[PDB]
C-alpha cells in the first residue's frame, strides 16, 4: 500500500517530463541530437525517460517484496521466472511497442 | 556422490561482499562452496543446479 | 508482433539449418586423425585447429596472461635468497639443497625464462588481454581434490622439489602427443598444435 | 579507425569524415535559377560581382553556407572542379567568401536552351566535389566496449584500453578508404564478405566470416564452441573461391551426382 | 609402424560388442567363464573387459593402406 | 576563411562546431558505477543496464551479464 | 595535384620496396622504411610536370641468393596503358638476362594488352598492379596472416609425410592479392600461419590452382 | 658475467655484419643507379 504510493507517484513524475519535453519539442528548443533528427531524438528522448521509470518502478516493487512470497522464490530460484515479470504484474506493464 | 568439489554463486548474492569483510562467512548464505562431495555454505539455485 | 515473428521464424530456421546440415554432412575425422570430406580433400589438418573433442573442455584462465610486469616477476620467479621463505615453504633438507646447488638455479631461471617467452606469445596472440579460454583440463580443480585427498593441510613445509615438478612438467609435456612422428615437420606441428595447453 | 592525432581529438576527424563522406552540389545548393540575362555586364539581378570580373543566358547557382561550413568547402575548389569536369566549354564566375548570399554565375560559350537543364540536372544528381561514391553518410562514435576501444601493452604491463574516436560508414569501399592517410590500414575491417576476397585475400575472408558469424551468435548472449564456427568457415573457403551453402554452391563442387539431387535440383544433376 | 591412435574409439567399441553379441547368440564358444547370465550383450561386455574377444580391427587410412588392431592389443575407453 | 570578417569567421567557426558536434553519435546510456570490476581491464568504472543485468566496462570495456 | 600526387608516389615506392624485401630480394634497411623528406629531397616534390617524373624513379633489384635474377618496376605515364608501351618495355628488357618485372598502371590495362602480358609468360614473366592497389601493404592487415612461398623439396615432403596427393590440398586462385603480392604461380604450395585461439598456432596449406 | 661478456661480443658481431651487409649494399648501388639513369 506503500509501494502503490512510490509507483504512482513515479508515473505522474514521467508524465509530467514528457509533457514537459513535449512543450519544450512544440516551442522549438529541443536541438536535434547529434546523429538523428528532431522527430527521432525527440522519440529517443520520450523512449529513455519512459524506460527510466518502468525501470524505477520495477525496483520499488521488487525491494518492496517479502521473503515468503512466491514469485519472487521462484525468480531468485530461476526455476520459471524473471524480474520483469514481477514488474509487469505488480508495478506497471510498460510501452507496447511494434516494429 | 563422490568427492566433487566446485564454488558457485547464488542468484541473489550482493557483488559487495567479496572485497569487504565476511567473504568466506556470508550473512546472506550464499557463495556456494562443495569440498569432498559436502555442501557446506550456499544456496542452491541454478547457476550451481 | 511476437506470434508473427515467431511464425516467420519457425518457417525460415529450418530452411537455414537444412541448408547448414546438406553442405557438410560427409565432413568427418578419419583415423588419420585428420578431417577431410567424401572426395578425400583435407579441409582441417586436426579437428578444430587442435584435435579434441568439444565435450571434454572447460572455460579457464591464464594466470600469466595481463598481469603486471612487476607482479609477474614475483608470483612466477621462485625466489632462491630468500632462505627464511624457502624454511616456511619446503622443509629443511631442501633449502640447503636449492641453496648450495647451481644447476637448480639455473634451471629455475631456465623455466623463468621460458615462462616470460610464453606470456610474450600470449599476449602476441591474446590481444585485449582475454583470461578466458577453454582447455581440455581443468587444471586448478585437479589441483584442489589432489589436496582434498592427500590432505596438505596448506600450512607445513611440504616435501615436494622443485626440479621434481620441472621435471615432472617436462615429461608430461612429451607424453601429450598429438601429430605422432619424430619427423621434424611431425614435431613442429605437435609444438604448434598442443601450444596454449602446455 | 583513425591512426593519427586525430584518434584523440574530435577537432581533426570531422574533417577526415567528412573527407570520406560522399558531399554533392545538392547536399550544398539551395536554390537553382537560369536567366536569359543577354548582356553579361547587364545583370538583371542586383549583384556587384560580374563588372568586377569583366551567351545570352546563365544560371545562377546559390549555395548554402551552414553546409558549406559544416563540410568545410571554399569555393575555389569548387570552381575548379566544376570546370575540368566538364572540360573548358564554361565559365564558372565563384563569389567571394566575404559577401552574405554563396551565388555563382554559371554560362556557357563556344537545343541550347535545354542543354543548361540537362547540365544542371547531371551535375546536381551527381558531382563528387569532395568524398568517395557508396559512402553515403558516416557517423562519428565512440567506443563503449573493448571490441573497439585501441589496446596498447604499456612499459608498465598493463593493456590500459584506449578510447578513440571510431567511424561507422553507411557503404562499402575499403579499398578507396585505407589508402586514405591518418586512416589505420591494419584495423580498418569491413562488415563485408565478398568485397574483402577483392582486397585482402580468402584468408582475411575466412577470418572475417568466422568474426561477423562469431559477432551474430553471441549478441543474444548465447555461447557455441569456437570448433563448430572454424569448420564451417574453413568448408566455406577451401576451394579457394566462397562457395556458397546454396544450391548454386555446393552442387558446382566436384563431390557426386548422388549426392547433389539429395539437397536440391534433382532431375538437373542426374 | 602404424601411427593410429592406441585407444578404442566409442564406435569400435559398440561395434565390436554388438558383434560379439550377434555371434555369441548364434551359438558361438565364449572366451570367458560365465557366472550365471544369459543375455548375449551382457557376455560380450564380460568379454570385452575380460580382454578376450577374437575380433581384429581394421583401421582403414584416407590414402588407401590399413592397420589390423586386435582387441587385446589397444587400450579400452570404457 | 582567414580573409574574411571578424563577424563571418566567427559565424563560420560557429557552424563549424556545430557541424562537428552533430556528426558525433549519442553515447549508449547506463547507470555507471565502480562496483563490478572488469575482467579485460582490472578497473572499477562501468556501466550496467537491468533487463539479467548487463554489465559494460568504462574503461577496459569488458562487456558481461548476471542473471 | 602536387602535394598528394607527391605522397601517393611515396607511399607506392614504400609498398613496392616492402614487396621486394618480402619475396627475398635484398634491399636497403634505409629504403625499406625512408620517410617522405629524404624522398622530396631526392626527386624534387614537383611531379606536376618537374623533376620527379614517372619512368625515372623506377628502381631494379637483385634477388638475395641468385644476383643474376632481377625485376624491373615501370610506371608508365598513359593512363590507359596499350600493347605498344608494354611491348618497347619488353623490347629494352631483352637486352639483360632478367625475366621477371612489374607494371604500375595508372588505370586498367586495355584487355588487348592482358593477352600479350600472358603470351609472353614463359619467356618474360610480368604482371600488373593498379596504383590504388599499392596505396596499402596488405601483408600488415590484422585478418591477413603471415604467408610464407615453400620450396618445392619441403612441398614434397609435406606431401610424402601426410601420404596426401597435392590436389587434396586446400586451392587458392592465382587472382587473390596476396598471390599476386607474393608472385606465386599455378603448382605451388603456400604455407599460412594464423593466431589460434583454441591452440594458440596453427599451421595450414594451401595450393595455388 | 664472462658469459653475460661473451653474449655481448656476440651482439657486436652481428652488429659488423649488418655493416657489411649495409657496404654490400651500397657498393652496389653505385653500379645500379647508373642503370637507373641510363634508363631515363
Amino acid at each position: 500500500s506503500k509501494t502503490y504510493q512510490d509507483i504512482q507517484n513515479t508515473i505522474k513524475k514521467a508524465k509530467q517530463d514528457v509533457i514537459e519535453v513535449i512543450e519544450k519539442a512544440h516551442n522549438n528548443e529541443l536541438e536535434p541530437t547529434p546523429g538523428n533528427t528532431l522527430r527521432q531524438t525527440f522519440e529517443n528522448q520520450v523512449n529513455r525517460i519512459l524506460n527510466d521509470a518502468r525501470d524505477k518502478t520495477g525496483s520499488s516493487a521488487q525491494k518492496s517484496l517479502s521473503e515468503y512470497n512466491n514469485f519472487k522464490s521462484m525468480v531468485v530460484s530461476g526455476a520459471k521466472g524473471s524480474k520483469i515479470n514481477i514488474s509487469q504484474v505488480i508495478a506497471v506493464v510498460g510501452q507496447q511497442n511494434v516494429e | 556422490p563422490g568427492h566433487i568439489n566446485c564454488i558457485r554463486t547464488h542468484s541473489t548474492h550482493p557483488d559487495d561482499e567479496d572485497s569487504g569483510p565476511y567473504k568466506h562467512i556470508s550473512p546472506g548464505d550464499t557463495k556456494v562452496v562443495v569440498e569432498n562431495g559436502e555442501l557446506i555454505m550456499g544456496i542452491l539455485c541454478k547457476k550451481s543446479l | 508482433e511476437g506470434l508473427i515473428d515467431t511464425a516467420v521464424k519457425t518457417a525460415e530456421t529450418g530452411y537455414i539449418q537444412r541448408r547448414l546440415i546438406k553442405s557438410m554432412e560427409s565432413v568427418m575425422v578419419k583415423y588419420d586423425a585428420t578431417v577431410r570430406n567424401s572426395i578425400n580433400q583435407v579441409v582441417q589438418l586436426r579437428y578444430g585447429e587442435d584435435g579434441l573433442a568439444g565435450e571434454s573442455v572447460e572455460f579457464q584462465n591464464l594466470a600469466t596472461l595481463k598481469p603486471s610486469n612487476k607482479a609477474f616477476e614475483k608470483k612466477f620467479r621462485f625466489d632462491y635468497t630468500n632462505e627464511r621463505a624457502l624454511r616456511r615453504t619446503l622443509q629443511e633438507d631442501l633449502v640447503k639443497d636449492v641453496l648450495s646447488n647451481a644447476h637448480i638455479q639455473n634451471e629455475l631461471e631456465r623455466e623463468f625464462e621460458r615462462m616470460r617467452e610464453d606470456r610474450e606469445v600470449l599476449r602476441v596472440i591474446f590481444p585485449t588481454g582475454d583470461s578466458k579460454v577453454v582447455l581440455p583440463c581443468n587444471l586448478l580443480r585437479m589441483i584442489w581434490n589432489a589436496q582434498k585427498i592427500f590432505h596438505i593441510n596448506p600450512r607445513l613445509p611440504s616435501d615436494l622439489h622443485p626440479i621434481k615438478v620441472v621435471e615432472g612438467v617436462k615429461e608430461l609435456s612429451k607424453k601429450l602427443v598429438i601429430v605422432n612422428g619424430d619427423d621434424p615437420l611431425s614435431r613442429q606441428a605437435q609444438e604448434n598444435a598442443t601450444l596454449l595447453f602446455n | 579507425f583513425l591512426l593519427g592525432q586525430s584518434a584523440r581529438d574530435a577537432e581533426r576527424a570531422k574533417d577526415i569524415l567528412c573527407r570520406l563522406e560522399h558531399t554533392t552540389l545538392r547536399k550544398v545548393t539551395a536554390n537553382t535559377a537560369i536567366y536569359y540575362d543577354p548582356n553579361p555586364q547587364s545583370t538583371v539581378v542586383a549583384e556587384d560581382q560580374e563588372w568586377v570580373n569583366v551567351s545570352p543566358w546563365l544560371l545562377r547557382v546559390e549555395l548554402d553556407r551552414k553546409h558549406m561550413t559544416d563540410r568545410k568547402l571554399t569555393m575555389e575548389q569548387i570552381a575548379e572542379k566544376i570546370n575540368a569536369g566538364f572540360g573548358d566549354d564554361l565559365n564558372c564566375i565563384f563569389n567571394d567568401d566575404n559577401a552574405e548570399k554563396l551565388v555563382l554565375r554559371i554560362r556557357i560559350m563556344n537545343d541550347d536552351d535545354v542543354f543548361l537543364r540537362c547540365i544542371e540536372s547531371n551535375m546536381l544528381t551527381d558531382m563528387t566535389l569532395q568524398g568517395i561514391e557508396q559512402i553515403s553518410k558516416v557517423y562519428m562514435h565512440l567506443p563503449q566496449t573493448d571490441n573497439k576501444k585501441k589496446i596498447i601493452i604499456t612499459e608498465d604491463g598493463e593493456f590500459k584500453a584506449l578510447q578513440e574516436w571510431i567511424l561507422e560508414t553507411d557503404g562499402v569501399s575499403l579499398m578507396r578508404v585505407l589508402s586514405e592517410k591518418d586512416v589505420d590500414p591494419v584495423r580498418t575491417t569491413s562488415n563485408d564478405i565478398v568485397e574483402i576476397f577483392t582486397v585482402l585475400g580468402i584468408e582475411a575472408v575466412r577470418k572475417a566470416l568466422e568474426r561477423e558469424l562469431y559477432h551474430v551468435i553471441s549478441f543474444d548472449g548465447s555461447y557455441v564452441n569456437y570448433r563448430h564456427l572454424a569448420l564451417l568457415c574453413d568448408t566455406m573457403t577451401c576451394r579457394g573461391h566462397l562457395m556458397a551453402i546454396t544450391r548454386h554452391g555446393v552442387n558446382r563442387q566436384d563431390t557426386g551426382p548422388l549426392m547433389k539431387c539429395s539437397f536440391e535440383e534433382t532431375v538437373d544433376v542426374l | 609402424k602404424r601411427i593410429t591412435t592406441p585407444y578404442m574409439t566409442k564406435y569400435e567399441r559398440a561395434r565390436v560388442l554388438g558383434t560379439r553379441a550377434l555371434q555369441i547368440a548364434m551359438c558361438a564358444p565364449v572366451m570367458v567363464e560365465l557366472e550365471g547370465e544369459t543375455d548375449p550383450l551382457l557376455i560380450a561386455m564380460k568379454e570385452l573387459k575380460a580382454r578376450k574377444i577374437p575380433i581384429i580391427i581394421r583401421r582403414y587410412l584416407p590414402d588407401g593402406s590399413y592397420e589390423d588392431w586386435g582387441v587385446d592389443e589397444l587400450i579400452i575407453s570404457d | 576563411e582567414e580573409m574574411a570578417s571578424d563577424e563571418l569567421k566567427e559565424m563560420r567557426k560557429n557552424l563549424t562546431k556545430e557541424a562537428i558536434r552533430e556528426h558525433q553519435m549519442a553515447k549508449t546510456g547506463g547507470t555507471q558505477t565502480d562496483l563490478f570490476t572488469c575482467g579485460k581491464c582490472k578497473k572499477k568504472n562501468c556501466t550496467y543496464t537491468q533487463v539479467t543485468t548487463f554489465v559494460v566496462c568504462n574503461e577496459c570495456g569488458n562487456r558481461w551479464k548476471f542473471c | 595535384d602536387d602535394e598528394e600526387e607527391t605522397y601517393r608516389l611515396w607511399k607506392i615506392r614504400k609498398t613496392i620496396m616492402q614487396l621486394c624485401h618480402d619475396r627475398g630480394y635484398l634491399v636497403t634497411q634505409d629504403e625499406l622504411d625512408q620517410t617522405l623528406e629524404e624522398f622530396k629531397a631526392q626527386f624534387g616534390d614537383k611531379p606536376s610536370e618537374g623533376r620527379p617524373r614517372r619512368t625515372d624513379l623506377t628502381v631494379l633489384v637483385a634477388h638475395n641468393d641468385d644476383p643474376t635474377d632481377q625485376m624491373f618496376v615501370f610506371f608508365p605515364e598513359e593512363p590507359k596503358v596499350g600493347i605498344k608501351t608494354i611491348k618497347v618495355y619488353c623490347q629494352r628488357m631483352q637486352e639483360e638476362n632478367i625475366t621477371r618485372a612489374l607494371i604500375v598502371v595508372q588505370q586498367g590495362m586495355t584487355p588487348s594488352a592482358k593477352q600479350s602480358l600472358v603470351d609472353m609468360a614463359p619467356k618474360y614473366i610480368l604482371e600488373q598492379f593498379l596504383q590504388q592497389e599499392l596505396l596499402i601493404n596488405i601483408t600488415e592487415h590484422e585478418l591477413v596472416p603471415e604467408h610464407v612461398v615453400m620450396t618445392k623439396e619441403e612441398v614434397t615432403e609435406l606431401l610424402a609425410r601426410y601420404k596426401l596427393r597435392e590436389n587434396q590440398l586446400p586451392r587458392i586462385q592465382a587472382g587473390d592479392p596476396v598471390a599476386r603480392y607474393f608472385g606465386i604461380k599455378r603448382g605451388q604450395v603456400v604455407k599460412i600461419i594464423r593466431p589460434s585461439e583454441t591452440a594458440g598456432r596453427y599451421i595450414t596449406y594451401r595450393l595455388v590452382q | 658475467r664472462q658469459k653475460l661478456l661473451k653474449e655481448q661480443e656476440e651482439k657486436r658481431l652481428r652488429e659488423k655484419e649488418e655493416q657489411k651487409k649495409l657496404l654490400e649494399q651500397r657498393a652496389q648501388y653505385v653500379e645500379k643507379t647508373k642503370n637507373i639513369l641510363m634508363f631515363t
